[PDB]
Order: C-alpha cells, then structure tokens, then sequence
C-alpha cells in the first residue's frame, strides 16, 4: 500500500500532501507533485501505476517514531491521513514557531517560571523553563580557546536549535531564546 | 551590409586598433579572426621566418577564459603560461622549447613582461600581441611596461597590438576624458576604433537623445526601532563565540550583508533577506564532513531563525503581506520608491509599461524582488499591471538565461538588476529606469541612462535630502564626462563611364552594375546563414606602383574579388579613375562585363536562373523526351507483352525436326506418411515434355514449392528430336494440350479456343514414356477426360468384379454427394474388405442415405485415396473407401500430380527466357561475349531464395527540475531545500593535449569486391541468369525474388556515374546547377523513358499470377475473329468487357477444330458490347479484367525505373565499374563526348606550396585524424575553404568537391551495405543507407575526428552555430544519439545542425579521392570513419521519423493533407509541418513534432 505509505510520510514529516494524478490514456502514467517535486511512474492499468508513482516519490523523498512520541506529547500534529481526516504544510518561512507553536499548558508553565525570580536562579532557573517544554540539553566544550569554556547546548527538537555562549553566559542564553521564542 | 565584426577585423589588419565595444559581447571573434589572419608564419620556426602570437590578459582567470576560447574556436595550438605554474625561474632553454611546440601563447602581462624584458622572445618574433581590457594598462602597469619595450625595439619588425576594452575610462576617473583617451592611443600605438549607434550595435557612448530626468528626496528616519539594535547586538554576541573556533569569514559575510539590507531597505525587508540566509546556510551545512564545521553552520541557523522571529514579530504588531505594513515598516528611501511605483504606473496598460530598478548588491536584488512581489500583489493600483524578476550554480545561470527572456519577451514588466561593473545590461529598450541605491562608477551612469532610449522614457535616481547637493554635483561631473567622450569617440567611428551594349541592343549600365553583382551573389549555391557578397579593396601607393606606370600615380584604383562560388576567380582592377566613387563603378561594370562574357547574364544583364541553364543543355541531354511529348523544361502506362523469341512461332509442324525438353521436377523433401504420396510419384520417369520447333538455352534449376515440400525443376539442356510424320498425331498432341488446361487443371473460360496459328506461346506439352518417346496411347484415349456419369444398382450388377492392378495408381473422384473431386489411388487395401468396421458397409450406406445402393459386391479390395491440392500456384514457402462407387478415370497418377505443378513452371520459363535474351544481349554491347565462361560453355545455376524477404542538452528531463530557491523564497516547503542539494551535488541526476586530439575509446581493411573486380578482369564473374531475372521481377509478382536489393546497388552506381560525368563536362558550373541537372538526369521520368527506348518494359514479370482469371494458357487464345475485333476497333475495345467475353459460349467445334467464332456468336456479342453503355455500368474501366485477354499490361512510371537501376546493379556486381559505365551509354542516359571515353570516367580529369601551407596550419593532425596524408596539398586546400573566405584565391570552394565526394561516399557506402548486409530485407537496406549517408551522420563525424578546426569561414553565425553543435556532441559522446538526429537542419528551414560540417566531411572524401585515385585507397579512410556507426546502425536500423511518430505509442500523429497533432501528457498540441514536397515535408513535420514530444 505505497499511496497509503507515502501520504503517511507527507503528512507525518511535516511536508505537504501529495496530489496524483494520471493523464495519459495508453498504459498510464502517474505524476504526483508532493511540493513542487513531480516524478512520473507508468504501468498497465490505472490504479497499477499510481503505485509504482508513489514508490518513485517516496523514495525520492524519504532520501532527503521514537524520537516522535515526545514530540507528539508537544503539538497538536494530526500523525496520518487519516488522522487528519478525523478533523497546507510548514513552509522555510514559518518554521521559525516551532517552541512557540506548543501546547499552551507547557508553555504556560514555562512562562511562569521564565518571569519569576523566586530562588536560586543559575541553572535552575533555566532547567525549569526547559524541564517545562519537556527538552533535553546535550550540553558540550568548544574545541579551542577554552578560557571561561563555552558550551554547545543542542536541544532535542526537529528544529535544531543549538546555542554557544560562555562558560558562565551559556546559562543566560538559553534562557534568553527562550523568553524570545515563546 | 558586412557586419561590424568583419568591418573591425579589416581596419584591424590595416594598422594598431583599440576595439572600444561597450555591448553585444563580439569582442572574442574579433580576437578569434585578428588572430587568424597573422597565422601565416605560427608553422614555420622561429630560427627561419616563424612567428608566434600572444593573449595578454589582466587576471588568471580572465585567461583561462580567453585560452579555452582560443582552443574551442582555432587550429592553433595554444600555451597558457600564468605565474602560478611556476612560469617563473624558467631559463631561456624553457623559454626557447615552449615557443617551439606552442603558437598563440595566452598568459598574463607580468609573465609576458618578463619573457620579453628578458632576451627570450623578440618582439620581432611576434605577429600580433592581442591585450584584453586595455583600459587597465595606463600610469604605471604591466600593460604599459609592454609598450614601453615596443619603443625601445627595432623597428619595421614589430607586432600589431589590438587591445580590446568594454569600459573606455577606469571608474571614477572622468576629470580630463579628452587627455585620458589620447594617453590610451600613444600606449596601444594606435588609434580607438568603435562601431556607430544603429540596429545592430547599440553604443551606449554615441547615443544622442537623452531621457527626461528626475531625482527624489527621503528623509533620516525620525527613531531607529529598537528590534534593530537587539538584532544587531545579538549577532555581535555570535561574532565573539564562533571567533574562539577549530569558512569562518564567508559565514561572518553573510551576516554582516543582511545587516547591510536591514538598515538600508527596511524592518519589512530584512523579513525576506532572513529567509534567503537560512536558505544559504542550510545548504551548506549540508555540503560539509568535519563536524565542527558543521557546527558553526548549525550555530548560525539557529540564530537566523531567532531573527525571523524577532523581525516579523514587529511587523504582526499592526500573512503581514498587507500594503500597510510593508508601508509603516520601512525605510523612507522605499516608502518613496513604493509611492513613485505606484503613481507613475497608473497607465494601466500592462503591455505598455516596462521599468528596470538598479540595486547595489546580489543579495539586495533577491530581497527587493520579495519585497516587490508582495506589495504588488496586495495592492489593488499595482496589481497585474506590474509583474517583477530579478537579474544578477550551473543551473543558476540557467535561471538567469529564463528571467533575461521573460522581460525581452514581455511577460514581466520589471526588472531588479545588481550592479554592471565592466558590462552592458542585455536588456531592450525600457520606460522608466529607477536607481534605488546611489551610482557609484562613470560605468554604472552611462550604463544605465543608456537603458532610457525614448525621449518620452524616465531617469529617476533615488537620494536622500542631505546628499541631493553632491549627488547634483556628481551627475554633473558624470554629464559633462559623457558628452566629451562623446566627441572625442564621434571622430573615431567605423565609417562618367560610357555604357556598354550588347549585339542584342540590350544596354548594362555603370549604376546597376553594383545590384547586378548583387543578384548574380544571391544566385550562386550559398548556406541558410546568408548570401556572400563581392570584397572591395583600394590600392595603396606601392601595389598601384607595381599594378600599374604614372597612369595612376595620383589616381584611384579599387579591385574587386568575386565570391570562390562565382565562376569568376581572378581579381578585376578597376580603371585608374579620379574618385574613390568611380573607382567602385568602374570596378563594377568590368565585373559584370566579364560576367557576361562568361554567360552568367542573359542577353537582358540579369542572372540566369536554374530553368534557363537546364534549357541549354536540355537538347544536348534529354532529347528523347520529346517523341514521348513530355519535355524536361516543364501515374501508369499501358505496355504490350512479348513471348521470349524460342515461343514465338513454336507450333510444332507434320515435316520438320521438333524438340521436346522434357522437365524433371525432383522432390527436395524427406519421405514421411504425410509426404509418401509426394516423393515417389514426382520422381517417375513419365515426365512431360515442352514440345516446340526452336530450340531452348540452358535455364536455370528453379525452386517450386507444395503443401508437402520445396522440390527442384530441371528442364533437360538437350532435346529428344522427333518428327511428327502426320497431320492426325499433330491433332493428337493439340488435343491433349487442350484436355490438360480444359480439365486436369481447370483453367479454361468460355471464350478460351485452340490457337491453330503460330502466334505466340503456340509451344505444346507432351507425355513422355520409356531411351524415351511421345505417349501415343496416353493422348489416344485421353482426347476428353470422361464425365463421373456414375450408375443404377442393377446397372452395378453387370459391372466385371474390378481387379487389383486396375486401380494400383490411377485417379478415381467419389460418385455419392461430390462433383469433379479428383484423389489419388496411394494404394489397394486388398488385405481389407467392405465388411471390415474401419480404425464399413453400413458406415457409407448411412452417409449417403440415397446415394448409395446395397455393394454388389460383400468381399473385394478397398482403395486408400490422398486428395491432390486445388492450388495452381507454388512459388511463395487415410480415406479408405469402397472401391464400387468411386468413378476411375484411368489417367496415370503418376502424370496428374507433376502436371498440377506445370502452369507455374511454364511461367517461371517464360520469364527465365527472356532473362537469357537480357544477358546474351548485355553481355554482347560490353564485349565479354567470348569470355570461357559466358560463351557457348556458360552453363547456368540455379535461381536461389532471397530469405530475407517477408514472403519468404542536461542529462535531467523538464519535469525533474529543482525550484529556483532564490525567485520563490517565501513560498518553498522545506522538502524542496533538500532535493536542491542532492540534485545538485549529482546524486539525483588539459593543456599538455591539443584541441585536436580522438579519444582513444569505443563510442556507443577488407577491399570492397566490385573495386577488385573493377582493378583486376580475373575477378570477372559471369553474369548469371537468376540475376538477370530477379533484375526484371517486380516485387508485386509475390515470387521468391525482386529487383529491390539490386537495385539499391544500382541506383547508388547511377548517381556516382552522372556525377563524375556532368562534373567533368561541365566543370565550370556551381554545385546548384551542376546538382539541378543530376537529380534530373537520374529521376523517374528520363529512366522511364529510356528504358521504354530500349524495349526491356514489354518484358517485365510484375503481375501475380493467378493461373486461372489472369492467364490464357499456351496453345489456347480467344476466338480469332473477336480478337481481331478488339484490335481493328479502338473503340468497341473499350466496351468489350468480362460480362460479354463469358456470354458467348463457344463449344465444340467454335472452341475445338474451327478456331473463328460462329457469325451468330459474333452478333449475340457484338450487342453485348452496345447494351452495357446504353444501359448501366457503361463508361467503366474494365480494362484490368479484359488486358489479360488481349496481352497488355498496366505497370507504374516507378517499376520501369527501379528495373533500370537493377540491370544496371546486375552488371556492376559481376563486371565492376568500367563495364557498367559502358551500359550508361547504350540506356543513352550519358551522352559519350568523342575526346573522352565514358570507361576512363573514373581516371578522367575531374579538376604556390608556401603559400598553400599558411592556410593549413595544423595540417599534419587533420591528415592524422582523417587517416590520409595529402601529397598535392591543394585538394586539402579546397576541401577546407567555406564561400565565405577572402584569402584564399588559389582555389575554389569545398562545394564543388562536395558534389563528388557525396557520390564516392554514398556508392562505396552501399557496395559494401549490399555484400554485407544480405540477411536484411531491401527496405532495411534502404533505411540503413539513409542514416548512413545523413548532414547529421556527416556533421557528427566531422567533429568526432576534430576536422572542423580547419574549415576556412569568417562567419558570426555559422561559427556560433558550430559551436553549439560542437558543444552539445561532446556532452553526447561524439555518437549519433537519437536527439542528434531530431535536431533540425538546413533543409528543414533556427539551424541546430551546420550543413557547412558535413559538407567539409564529404569534400575531404573527394580530395582524398582526386589525390589517390584510387578508390581502394578512398575506401579506407571512408571505412575508418565510419566503421563505430556501420556497426551500431547494422545492429539497430535507425528508423524514419514518420514510423517513429506513427509508431509513438502515447502519441497519435495527426498530418494534414502539413500540421501535425499529437498528445504530449495527453494535451492536445498542433505543431504546423512546412516543405516544399510533400513526402519531405512530411519527414520534416515528424522531426519537429518529435522534438515537440520531447517538449512535453
């Protein structure tokens, strides 16, 4: 079941819905333009090609679900054609709402905890807002000129938000794209 | 008029030159030309004479750019010495070995400084010294040094300098333009030299009108926002961390351009610049291995889009694509340009405005196109009247080439152009030209004013309050600039006789001489790229000097060199005249008087047209198309039939000598149950016997076939001679003919009488009997073969038992439900009886209910019967029963089942006879009529089958394209950024070598026979007899052969003998008349005529044979008195028809003894005939039905031909070349001069070593490549000289080689396709020779082997066109690709395909040929060229273009009768097909529609 296979990865890897559509009458030829990308895949019979179309694209696509099921936790994502059918993808330009387009419970909390000044506010202050947004820090030295050393803070988003300061700033940053994003 | 590029070569050649040419990009084949024309001495070496050439350039990479040309365009071997090669520390020796294998050495000028300050290479060593972007070498630089070393050199043995620039004064520099351009002429020796502002040129200096003019004030932004600053101060906090690293500098570029765009063109902007990053910085983290790299590429991102963010967040605090918020969020320099936008194009006509807006920087150009499109689009005053592209990584520059056109074409109305820092925007004339960001070079100004063509157009240039003072200051400064400029380059720019009358009283005049020249230029064969045009030059004082005495000392003289196409070649000197002007008209009027003198001019001075030169020799030629009443100066025929001359007047008499060869037919099967019957029968000695008075030849051993198997007929060499010794026996043998074709085969009509009268076919056939002797017995009895009357069951009660031997072979039909069924006795079932139940009495008594009685008999024999086939034709690949009631005529078996097979062995004779007639006869006119083998001792073998008859430029498509990235930057889904990246990246879809070098690979000698059978009689083979017969059998016969195969061998020696005839003859003419009356002399008419001259139509085998409806039978005719009718009266003729030839009935006596119809028989016909007109179907054709009758037949204009080309083909094949061309003598196609033989064709005459090699430069690696070396180096010469070459006045042009060297090509082509290719059918040959003998398979190998470095042109186009030719093949592989062969050519009306590359081959064939003479030795460089496509094209044939788009299986071709419509993803498209003659055109149309399908 390709069609069912490669609508699934349109719409679970954020990328946009997959139109087929087969024109040539002898014995048919299949050209599905997911996002602007169209291969064509040509077979006997109507329905027949179609999915050998959709191999085509897939593959192509798929070249470019455990790390998912957090993510699930933190978006409203619908997760497969038909769950988008239970009831237009993100473009280069509207990604930059990624931590800000979050459940608002999360966020709520880590909005709080982000403006209260309430306690030892070093790295416990940051750890509570990324704790909130359910985020893990890989944290990492510099390679070279290590005075005060840096450190290479990579979260675990689809994002890939990393951020380097200071040794003693790394912990302001983080918790300055914070506040900013959200 | 000569287009500025030759005009600049010209002045060039004259004296020093600095090419100012601000557009158009011809600089490089003004280069390629100067450096072509001081090539003479780039051979010869520098101890004796040589000279080499130098390519000065400013930077490295300038040039590589300007040696790779060099190489691509030249046959001059080229050096690249730049610096970092470590040129430097190079001892003389270097030096000296360097100048020695190299010629034009391309480097740059320190390199050159050095070599020359340095006593390395003399400036006396140099021809020409070509510097690139002179404008570069004032004050103190390498350029300068150069020239320097010039004034210090000996003199009159110095170089020409050519210095080229595009930018006449350095940027910024404009104080004193006057003193800068003079300085520039004293440095470069020599003056400018620029073309004029018209069509073909627009000179942006020279322009005069100048644009209404406007400039626009913004203030200082009253607060800067505060997301600037913190977006600022956050990209300084990146700045410090990423410094501490380990590339780095372009990441930290990137953000200090976007800072650039942020402030200067707005918040809203940078919304759409932030976007162009992230797109950057992605592909490149991609593009990366190290992972600490990576990180600073992942750093970066992440920063981005935190900018994204911020700066879109100010905006959504009023999609933010709305006009009021690019509006507030802007800086005022692009709320006045939004404003100025839309007021100024309030017009509203979208075709009507076009507007070009000039920025600073690339990145600018990507974000303002954003910035634009969205305002556009959501304002409702600007939308679809504005339409916005942008104009500034190999498929980037593909964009960039669709943008360009959009805006030519008209689409988009705006355009957002970068910077031109030393080039010319290629744009047309625009509207309103915008300047958003501050000029900032001289070049920029003019550049840009230079866009504003139309007073009525608008120059608006952008600046803000407090710089408007000293901008108004610098446009001043930058007007006055333009002006001087101006003046100076205005002085430096690139520009009575008595009459005579013929006898006639016709007057040429001394004004028209000129247009005259003109037309007769226009007339002579010349390339789609244009027409050639007669070379003017004046004298200088010296050649006048030399030319001629004091006559013109102070007096003009101009010479004018006629075109190498025109007849004239010698140089015409002018009289000495006092003016430049009478120098040209006099020049003109002696040309065209000699012209005329020439015959080139009709008798009224204007050039002969092709009709009028094909008059003249149209009596000399084609005189024998008069009696026929069709002449040559501006369907299917009706032709009688003759019997061979041995069965004309063949009735045996009753006192003379008579000769019955008796014919063995002999089974070549093997014995089975199926074929027992078949074997032993045919092989009895009863055979019958052809009975007639003349004797016959030895014939050929003929192949029949059956049902059972093939077997083999041999009619014996020798007859049994026998004398009839009464008339009663005479009617004994007539009897038995008549009873042969009146009842063993049916083949008897009505009409059908015995013909008593010689005549023709009157040869008889006999039974024959154990030596041997006439059956007298056999025709006794069987004068009519009985009726099967069969009987009453009483009457079968007296029958005498019947007996064994009785039945042992003879024929029997069955009595009970059949009529005249005959079927052979194989053999007696004795052993069986009635009474047996068969694996029986009842079985029949039930079948036949009535029909048969009670058996008289319980117990007797049972006789097995095998029913003989009811076919009459063979040429293409246990019924056990009751013996009682079968009826048992006693005809031997043993003659019923050979006599089946003798109406098509009768047949097959009569054309085998006149097969011998055609070889006797040939064989005679050419001599070889005494040859062992073809004399009296010539004994023939057998025909054989022919078992080959059917009887028996980028790699991506369109679709797979990525986005651009840049045009559509807020609208890409991110799928698409990753697919740009593996696309590109490939994963989805050199000075040490000469130009001039093959590939050593595989891409995708044995002597021709006939040449050896040509050189040497030995090898003389005879002219066989199946030959000849296959030669006269046209392929509707449906035999075992045809005249197809031999005939493509013919049709290819035809063409080559009228070639080397009409070349010889007339070798004064232009390949346009010369191939004008070839294809005439060799077309269907004029052989058809000559072939009904020679009588061979008469005897043709073309009509099937069917034994039955078309066929009268030897010995049997129609009634004499109707057939006397039919002939006396033409007009009853047309009325006599099938229905009333049936109705009359004949019999007995009217169809036996009395050979005349009876006078009532005559009338009931005569009225017959009456009736059908005066009643219905009258005025109908049935001429078809009633020629067999009469002996006439219909055969096409094409068949007659077509039998011409194949005897032709017979006699070549087995006699060469010589001998055949004897046999173009006796058709009287070649009318045979007395002075010159018509054999000595080949050796006939079909037509200063310095000067010859200054043209061939590289001679010796075109002879490498080609595989011959020339000796008489002129044949070379020609071979290379395209029309369109000034220089080279000792020959002609390759067009008359071409000529005789597509005839040489195409018959050795197709002797060796024909004796190798004997497995493929005839019209696989013939598709296998075109492809083969194709202007693209011609033009393919031409460049594959590199030869055409050395074609002599000096045209723009056919130069650009080769390349782009030369370019696409060498991505193809150098192979004949399928795209190769759908790319358009001359021929069909835009040229993809140069004819002139192809042509070039061709003539290197000729020369090669005239130099040899020997076609042997033409043959092995022909089969070394082609040797990689015979062998592909052998294994797959390439088809017709119509059977491609016929057979394109999605596609349905739709011609007119010629548009052609098809279906491309299923969309209905029409692409009009054009051509002169339809069945090219209809080729054509096929080729641009296949191309079309590849559209898509």
């Amino acid at each position: 079941d390709m069609v069912k296979e490669l609508r699934d990865y349109c719409v679970r890897r954020e990328m946009p819905l997959p139109c087929i559509e087969v024109v040539q009458q002898s014995e048919f030829v299949a050209c599905c333009s997911v996002a602007s990308i169209v291969r064509y895949g040509k077979s006997d019979k109507k329905k027949d090609a179609r999915q050998r179309a959709a191999i085509e694209m897939l593959a192509l696509i798929s070249s470019n679900e455990s790390m998912e099921e957090l993510e699930a936790l933190r978006r409203k994502k619908f997760t497969t054609y038909w769950e988008l059918k239970e009831a237009t993808g993100m473009r280069l330009c509207d990604r930059h709402n990624y931590f800000k387009n979050f459940y608002p419970t999360l966020k709520k909390e880590a909005i709080e905890a982000i403006n209260s000044d309430e306690y030892e506010s070093s790295k416990d202050k940051a750890m509570d807002v990324m704790s909130s947004l359910k985020i893990t820090p890989k944290i990492s030295e510099v390679e070279s000129s290590s005075l005060v050393p840096l450190l290479s803070v990579e979260l675990n988003c689809a994002f890939d938000v990393v951020l380097m300061a200071k040794e003693t700033d790394i912990y302001d940053h983080i918790i300055d794209y914070f506040r900013t994003m959200l | 008029p000569r287009g500025y590029q030759l005009r600049l070569v010209d002045h060039l050649t004259k004296s020093n030159g600095i090419v100012y040419l601000p557009t158009g990009s011809g600089k490089t084949f003004v280069a390629i030309l100067v450096l072509k024309r001081f090539s003479q001495d780039f051979d010869k070496p520098i101890e004796s004479g040589g000279k080499r050439a130098l390519f000065m350039c400013n930077t490295v990479e300038l040039a590589r750019q300007q040696a790779m040309a060099v190489r691509r365009c030249t046959n001059f071997k080229v050096g690249f010495y730049v610096g970092e090669q470590g040129v430097d520390d190079w001892t003389r020796g270097m030096w000296s070995d360097e100048i020695k294998k190299n010629q034009v050495l391309v480097g740059t000028a320190q390199v050159f400084l050095d070599m020359v300050t340095q006593t390395y290479v003399a400036l006396s060593s140099l021809s020409v010294v070509i510097i690139d972007e002179c404008h570069h070498g004032t004050g103190h630089h390498p350029f300068r040094e150069f020239m320097r070393l010039f004034t210090i050199a000996n003199q009159t043995k110095l170089p020409r300098v050519v210095g080229l620039t595009g930018v006449l004064i350095k940027g910024n520099e404009i104080t004193n333009v006057a003193t800068k351009l003079k300085e520039l002429e004293i440095t470069y020796r020599g003056n400018i030299i620029t073309v004029s502002d018209t069509k073909e040129l627009e000179n942006v200096m020279l322009y005069a009108t100048k644009p209404t003019e406007v400039m626009v004030s913004f203030p200082h932004q009253e607060q800067v926002l505060t997301v600037t600053r913190l977006i600022s101060a956050e990209i300084e906090k990146f700045y410090v961390s990423l410094d501490l690293m380990n590339k780095k500098s372009f990441v930290k570029q990137l953000f200090n351009d976007f800072l650039y765009q942020m402030k200067e063109y707005g918040i809203y902007a940078a919304s759409i610049a932030i976007i162009s990053l992230i797109v950057e910085f992605d592909i490149k983290r991609r593009q990366a291995e190290t992972l600490s790299v990576k990180l600073m590429h992942r750093t970066a991102l992440t920063l981005c889009e935190k900018i994204r963010h911020l700066l879109v967040q100010k905006l959504q605090d009023m999609n933010v694509n709305t006009e009021e918020v690019i509006m507030n969020f802007s800086t005022p320099k692009v709320q006045r340009f939004l404003m100025s936008l839309k007021v100024s194009f309030a017009d509203k006509d979208p075709k009507d405005i076009c507007c070009l807006v000039f920025v600073e920087r690339r990145y600018t150009c990507k974000c303002i196109y954003g910035l634009l499109l969205n305002y556009i689009q959501s304002t409702p005053e600007l939308r679809n009247v504005l339409t916005p592209q942008f104009m500034v990584s190999v498929l980037e520059r593909k964009w960039q080439k669709s943008a360009i056109q959009q805006f030519r074409d008209g689409n988009a109305n705006l355009m957002i152009c970068s910077s031109v820092l030393e080039e010319g925007i290629d744009v047309q004339a625009c509207n309103h030209v915008f300047i958003l960001d501050p000029v900032k070079t001289f070049n920029m100004y003019v550049q840009s004013k230079g866009r504003a063509r139309t007073t009525e157009a608008k120059f608006v240039l952008f600046t803000a309050d407090k710089e408007r003072e000293k901008t108004i200051q610098q446009i001043y400064q930058y007007r006055k600039a333009h002006n001087d400029i101006a003046e100076y380059l205005k002085d430096r720019v690139l520009e009575d006789i008595d009459p005579f009358t013929n006898e006639n009283g016709a007057v040429l005049l001394p004004n028209n001489a000129l247009a005259i020249l003109h037309r007769y230029c226009q007339t002579i064969p010349t390339d789609a790229f244009g027409f050639v045009i007669p070379w003017f030059h004046v004298l200088q004082e010296d050649e006048r000097d030399r030319i001629f005495g004091v006559s013109a000392k102070g007096k003009h003289v101009i010479s004018i060199n006629m075109p190498v196409n025109c007849m004239l070649r010698d140089t015409i000197y002018s009289d000495p005249m006092d003016n430049v002007k009478t120098a040209k008209i006099s020049a003109a009027f002696k040309a065209c008087k000699v012209l005329y003198s020439l015959g080139e001019l009709n008798e009224r001075f204007v050039p002969k047209t092709l009709k009028e030169r094909v008059a003249s020799i149209a009596d000399v030629h084609f005189e024998h198309w008069n009696k026929y009443g069709d002449s040559v100066t501006a369907k299917d025929r009706t032709y009688k039939t003759e019997c061979p001359l041995e069965f004309y007047d063949a009735l045996p008499r009753v006192g003379e000598i008579c000769y019955a060869y008796e014919i063995f037919l002999e089974p070549q099967f093997e014995s089975c149950e199926y074929t027992e019957h078949m074997y032993l029968n045919l092989q009895t000695p009863r055979n019958y016997a052809i009975l007639l008075r003349n004797k016959l030849p030895r014939l050929a051993e003929m192949p029949l076939f059956s049902n059972q198997g093939k077997l083999h007929v041999r009619v014996a060499n020798a007859p049994l001679e026998v004398i009839i010794q009464n008339s009663e026996q005479l009617e004994l043998l007539h009897q038995f003919h008549g009873m042969v074709f009146r009842d063993i085969l049916k083949i008897w009509h009505p009409f059908f009488v015995l013909d008593r009268r010689s005549k023709e076919n009157s040869y008889l056939v006999v039974p024959l009997i154990l030596q041997k002797c006439f059956d007298w017995e056999l025709m006794t009895n069987f004068r009519r073969l009985p009726q099967s009357h069969g009987s009453n069951v009483q009457q079968r009660e007296q029958q005498p038992a019947p007996r064994p031997e009785d039945f042992e072979g003879k024929i029997v039909t069955q009595w009970y439900a059949n009529y005249d069924k005959p079927m052979l006795v194989t053999k007696v079932h004795r052993e069986l009886t009635p009474l047996s139940y068969m694996e029986y009495y009842e079985f029949t008594m039930s079948k036949y209910g009535n029909r048969i009685g009670d058996v008289v008999h319980k117990d007797k024999f049972m006789i097995e019967v095998r029913d003989l086939t009811e076919q009459l034709t063979f040429y293409v690949h246990k019924v056990i029963l009751i013996p009682e009631l079968c009826f048992n005529f006693n005809f031997p078996g043993d003659l019923w089942l050979k006599l089946i097979f003798l109406p098509s062995i009768l047949n097959r004779m009569y054309f085998l006879l006149h097969a011998e007639a055609l070889r006797k006869r040939f064989n005679t006119y050419l001599n070889l009529h005494l040859l062992p083998f073809n004399g009296t001792d010539y004994m023939p073998r057998p025909l054989e089958i022919d078992y080959s008859l059917k009887r028996n430029e980028n790699p991506w498509q369109k679709y797979m394209e990525p986005v651009d990235l840049s045009r559509n930057l807020l609208s890409t889904y991110p799928v698409e950024l990753d697919y740009y990246y593996h696309f590109s990246v490939g994963n989805v879809c050199y000075w040490a070598k000469n130009q001039f070098h093959m590939p050593t690979g595989n891409i995708y000698v044995k002597p021709l026979l006939i040449l050896q059978k040509t050189v040497s009689k030995e090898h003389i083979t005879p002219a066989e007899q199946g030959e000849f017969l296959a030669a006269i059998t046209a392929s509707s016969a449906a035999d075992v052969f045809d005249m197809e195969r031999l005939e493509i061998l013919g049709d290819s020696f035809l063409k080559l003998s009228a070639t080397l005839y009409l070349a010889s003859k007339y070798s004064d003419w232009n390949e346009g008349t010369l191939t004008e009356v070839k294809s005439k002399l060799v077309s269907n008419r004029n052989l058809l005529f000559c072939l009904i001259d020679a009588d061979i139509p008469k005897t043709l085998n073309t009509i099937q044979f069917t034994p039955r409806y078309t066929w009268l039978p030897p010995g049997i005719s129609l009634p004499h008195n109707v057939l006397a009718l039919w002939r006396e009266n033409p007009e009853f003729a047309k009325i006599i028809g099938p229905h009333n030839l049936r109705d009359l009935a004949l019999g007995d006596e009217e169809s036996l003894v009395k050979g005349n119809c009876s006078d009532i028989n005559y009338n009931r016909f005569v009225e017959g005939c009456r009736a059908n007109g005066q009643s219905f179907y009258a005025g109908a054709d049935f001429s078809s039905e009633v020629n067999f009758c009469v002996g006439l037949v219909t055969i096409p204009n094409k068949v007659i031909a077509d039998t011409l080309e194949a005897l032709l083909g017979v006699i070549v094949k087995n006699y060469g070349l010589q001998h055949a061309f004897k046999m173009l003598e006796y058709f009287k196609i070649c009318r045979a001069d007395i002075d010159k033989p018509l054999t000595q064709l080949l050796n006939l005459e079909l037509g200063n070593t310095t000067e010859i090699d200054g043209f061939l430069i590289n001679h010796y690696y075109l002879e490498k490549n080609l595989g011959y070396t020339f000796k008489d180096r002129r044949y070379l010469l020609q071979a290379l000289t395209h029309p369109s070459y000034p220089t080279n006045r000792i020959t002609g042009s390759y067009q008359e080689l071409e000529f005789i060297g597509d005839a040489i090509l195409d018959f050795l082509i197709s002797a060796y396709i024909f004796e190798n290719n004997t497995k493929m059918n005839p019209g696989a040959l013939t598709d296998l020779r075109s492809a083969l003998v194709n202007n693209t398979t011609l033009a393919c190998i031409c460049v594959r082997h590199r030869l055409h470095f050395f074609i002599l042109a000096e045209n723009a186009k056919l130069s650009e066109i080769i390349s782009k030719f030369v370019n696409f093949q060498e991505s193809q592989g150098h192979r004949v690709t399928n795209y190769v062969r759908i790319l358009l050519e001359e021929a069909d009306v835009n040229v993809d395909v140069p004819k002139a590359l192809g042509d070039v081959l061709e003539a290197l064939i000729a020369a090669v040929y005239l130099d040899c003479r020997d076609l042997q030795r033409t043959w092995e460089v022909i089969f070394n060229l082609f040797e990689p496509e015979l062998q592909e094209f052998t294994r797959k044939v390439p088809i017709n273009h119509i059977r491609q788009l016929v057979e394109h299986k999605h596609a349905k071709p739709v011609f007119s009768s010629v548009s052609c419509q098809f279906t491309c993803m299923e969309k209905t498209i029409k692409v009009y097909g054009f051509g002169s003659n339809k069945d090219q055109a209809k080729l054509s149309a096929a080729k641009h529609a296949l191309q079309q399908l590849s559209k898509c």
